[PDB]
Parts: C-alpha cells; sequence; structure tokens
RNA sequence: CGGUGAAAUGCGCAGAUACCGGGAGGAACGCCGAUGGCGAAGGCAGCCACCUGGUCCACCCGUGACGCUGAGGCGCGAAAGCGUGGGGAGCAAACCGGAUUAGAUACCCGGGUAGUCCACGCCCUAAACGAUGCGCGCUAGGUCUCUGGGUCUCCUGGGGGCCGAAGCUAACGCGUUAAGCGCGCCGCCUGGGGAGUACGGCCGCAAGGCUGAAACUCAAAGGAAUUGACGGGGGCCCGCACAAGCGGUGGA
C-alpha cells in the first residue's frame, strides 16, 4: 500500500518479447510486467496472448496500489500491439484514452543488416 | 471432396422412438453391417436404464450426448516449419459426431461383459458428467485453452 | 481539400500559424499534395516555409496519436 | 532483457530491461519527396546567410560568321584504398565467440579493429550505363508531367516520360529526348580461349594503373527471337492426392 490513484500505462511492443510498466503521472514506475516475466522464455513472449498476460498479470500489481484510471502509452509494432491495450481496457482500469509515440529518427543511425 | 461441401446423407428416424439420432447412435454400435444385432444391443440398453433408473430412456440418451459434445479443439498447422496446435471452434456437424463416436469407443472400454451392459452404464455415467466419455470430451478442451497461446491463426 | 476550404494567404509568411496549422496532420508531419490541394510550385513553397515555422517553435516536428 | 525457424553466445541483484529528468557527443538529416528538379560526368536533398557556375523565357536593342569539332596537353573524376593529423555515435572486412550442418573456414545471433565523418595531400578505377561521342537541319500526332511568355477553355518556347506515322532494325526494339533522312569532326572493333596477361615504357608512397602482344589451341565464342521441357516462379483447375472417416498391412 501506498495509495496513488489513476496513473500511466506505457507498453513496450516489440518483435521478441512486449512489456508493459506502469507509472505514476509524475512519469515514475510504480509496477513492471514483461513477457519472459510470467512464465513464457522464447518465441512465445512475441504471442498476443503473451501482451495479453503481460497487460493483465500488470493490472493486477496496480490495482494492489489502488490505480483506477489510466492512460496508455504505445511504443513501437509488435505482435498483439492491440491484445495488451485491449487486455487492460477489461482489466478493471478506466482507460483515459491511448497515446503512440512509437520514436521515428528522422534519419541518423545507419541501422544493421536486416534493416 | 474438391468441387463441392457434398450433401449429408439424411436417415431413416427409429422404429421405436422415431429419433434419428437413435439411427445414428445405432449406427455406431453396428459393425460388420449387422444392423440387426446392433438394434437389439440398443434397445436392451434401454431397458436397462428402465430398471436401473426412474427416468425415460429416450430423454436419457440425449442429454447424454448433449453432455460429451466438445465445443473446443485441436487442428494442427505448419506455419514457420512447426506444428502449430490452432484451437478452433467446432461445427454442429462435428460435435454430434463425435459425441456417439466417443461414447462408443469409452463403452467397449469397460471392464463390464455384456454389450449392451457396457452402453448401458455408460449413458448412465455419462449424464452424470463423468465415466470416459465425458472425460474424453474435457481432455480435448483441456487442450484448446491450454495452447490457446495460439488462436490468432 | 485544404486550400478549398481557405482562402487568400501568404505562402511565404512563415509566421501565420493558424494557417500553416491545416497543413500538418493528426501528426506533425506536412500533408501530401493529394492532401494540401496546391501545385508543383506552391507545396514546393510550403515546404520550405513549414521548416522555417518549425526552427522559431511556432509549428511542431511530430505530434502524437490521439482517437481513443 | 536481448535475439532466433528454433535456440544459445551476451548483458542484469555492482540492481539490467521497460519508464521520467538532466548532461555529453557523432552521424545523419523523416514528413514535403514525386513515375519531380539540377548538373559535363562522377554526383546533389533539415534550415540560413554570404561567395559562385550553368540555364531558360520575353524585347529584338548591339556586334557581324567572330562558328563545329576537337590527336596530345590541362582540369574534374563514385566506392574502396594509401600518407600526416583530428575525430569515433551507428555501422562494420579482418579477427573472437555463439548456433545451423555430414562438415561451414557461410548464409542467422552477440561482440569487434581498419574503415566509414573532417582537413591537407596521393590514388583515377568502375554495369563511371541511356551499356547509345559532340554540334546543325529535316521527317504525322496523342497523351501525362516540370517550367517560362502570351490576347491563358487556346496559342507559343525549353526539359522530363509513356504510346505511336513514315522510316529503321537480325530481332527486342527505336521513333521530332531517333536506333529515322542527311553533313562535319573525334574515339573505338576486325573469330573464342590464352589476356586485360607476358615483355617493354610511362605514372604511383604502396596497393596498382595506363599502354598491351604473341606461341599455342578451339571450330567456335556470340545476339535475338521459337517450341518445348524445367523452377525449391506466378495465377487458376482437377483426381480417394491430403484432409475427414471405416477398415486393414507392417507383428504371429
Amino acid at each position: 500500500k501506498r495509495q496513488v490513484a489513476s496513473g500511466r500505462a506505457y507498453i513496450h511492443a516489440s518483435y521478441n518479447n512486449t512489456i508493459v510498466t506502469i507509472t505514476d503521472p509524475d512519469g515514475n514506475p510504480i509496477t513492471w510486467s514483461s513477457g519472459g516475466v510470467i512464465g513464457y522464455k522464447g518465441s512465445r513472449k512475441g504471442t498476443p496472448y503473451a501482451a495479453q498476460l503481460a497487460a493483465l498479470d500488470a493490472a493486477k500489481k496496480a490495482m494492489a496500489y489502488g490505480m483506477q484510471s489510466v492512460d496508455v502509452i504505445v511504443r513501437g509494432t509488435g505482435a498483439g500491439r492491440e491484445q495488451a491495450i485491449r487486455a487492460l481496457q477489461a482489466s478493471g482500469l478506466q482507460v483515459k484514452s491511448i497515446v503512440d509515440d512509437t520514436p521515428v529518427p528522422h534519419n541518423g543511425c545507419r541501422p544493421k543488416k536486416k534493416f | 471432396a474438391r468441387r463441392r461441401r457434398a450433401e449429408v446423407r439424411q436417415l431413416q428416424p427409429d422404429l421405436v422412438y422415431g429419433d434419428v439420432l437413435v439411427t445414428a447412435f445405432i449406427n455406431k454400435i453396428m459393425r460388420d453391417g449387422k444392423k440387426n444385432l446392433a438394434a437389439r444391443i440398443f434397445y436392451d440398453a434401454c431397458k436397462i436404464i428402465q430398471e436401473k433408473t426412474g427416468q425415460e430412456p429416450l430423454k436419457v440418451f440425449k442429454q447424454a450426448v448433449e453432455n460429451v459434445k466438445p465445443r473446443m479443439e485441436v487442428r494442427s498447422r505448419r506455419v514457420g516449419g512447426a506444428n502449430y496446435q490452432v484451437p478452433m471452434e467446432v461445427s454442429p456437424r462435428r460435435q454430434q459426431s463425435l459425441a456417439l463416436r466417443w461414447l462408443v469407443q469409452a463403452a467397449n472400454q469397460r471392464p463390464e461383459r455384456r454389450a449392451a451392459v457396457r452402453i448401458a452404464h455408460e449413458l448412465m455415467d455419462a449424464a452424470e458428467g463423468k465415466g470416459g466419455a465425458v472425460k474424453k470430451k474435457e481432455d480435448v478442451e483441456r487442450m484448446a485453452e491450454a495452447n490457446r497461446a495460439y488462436a490468432h491463426y | 481539400k485544404v486550400k478549398a476550404t481557405l482562402g487568400e494567404f501568404d505562402l511565404r509568411d512563415y509566421r501565420n500559424v493558424e494557417v500553416l496549422k491545416r497543413f500538418l496532420s493528426e501528426t506533425g508531419k506536412i500533408l501530401p499534395r493529394r492532401r494540401t490541394g496546391l501545385s508543383g510550385k506552391e507545396q514546393r513553397i510550403l515546404a520550405k516555409t513549414i521548416k522555417r515555422a518549425r526552427i522559431l517553435g511556432l509549428l511542431p516536428f511530430t505530434e502524437k496519436l490521439v482517437r481513443k
């Protein structure tokens, strides 16, 4: 217990694992749940179900602190970006709004082989 | 079937009760087309339900079927150079067929002597939600949402 | 189109934000010719122009996503 | 956490990852951006200012044939690569490890030095390609597009595309952006392999480069199209071909 209702849900999606992190208004991480953290260990994480679990188990630690409202943030394109959001939208948390600020370079670091 | 869905064979209802469901089940017991024998099996298995339970076998039969129809199933699939068990919503047609069959396959695996007997007991333990008929049902589903990690194909 | 639903305005006045804003997307990005409704010469200039207004922080360089 | 078809190498309880704030630095410059523009080519894209080339249009004002080409010469000349010095974020030959595999000195994964960015100087090659030397005249149009002038629902000049008369071409194709009909002038070819080698000279710091044979040896080497087969190419369609199902052989 620490009593911090209403916060932020950062969902970081990848082509190898999707993770959530929950933060208080200021931008500080309260609780965070990944894919590999649930139980899965490999190719498994990129599964929409993995994201689903990552997201759900991720809210259950947030209700612990009585989190009620949340603004959702989404980074990157992963397999199941959707599912995690749709997940929290039913986890029991009031969803203020969904935000996408997937980071895009205006051309800088000459990337590696597989672009 | 390549060209069409192919029509589904329509059966003649039972001479006794009159439900085609009946005729369908019997067909399933019948081996070597000795349909006159399998007919008896069912009837004498019915008579066992009368003596052993205060209920009309006609009803007992349906409710037993009704209970083993799995509503979820697996169907392997090669995506990525691998076998991915894709769980899937089973259609009406395929339920009824899977039920009757399992009722039987399970029945003949009973420790009991007389065939009709085996059906009789399987028909009851079914409607009571047990035995193996229902077990061969709960097990498939115990794969349905077991690998539900893949319901995205 | 944006040219059709708008009036007389200078393409070179890099300060007029109340106008330019209609040329950017729901994100900071610059509308494509199909959208703006401009010409070959006209767009070429809007490019240069926003690229300026951006610098004096009057116009963004990028936004975030909304609807939800 | 990362990464893969899967995985591991690696990084994390000196607390990584995901998240907020702050600071350093290098490289590059999303969207606009196009099937676009510019330039002799190589090449050129954040914004600004200075310095500077070329070019197009209108007026038709001036000079009065002052023009074209262009051996050798001179300059320009991608990438990589060489010297001195600076710089080093990301990427990454070589190299270290990881997995794959009959094996892998590879394709996949994690690291990583030259290098890649800058200055000065050298190197000068290339599918440096429209694979199409430069200049002038002439030969139906249609259409899209950049751009300029006009009396601007049309006319007229310059550029980039697609279709196409006549014509041409081995054919594919080309077609007022000529591979058409013609003149000037330069460069280059003269069977394949041996060879872009050998030898000689020139050039370079080196790597090498430019020039560049023959003996021998083969009867071809070669272009474009045809018909087929074939593709771990495509679209579409069939059969107890798979699926679905019942029953079997493989055992005795």
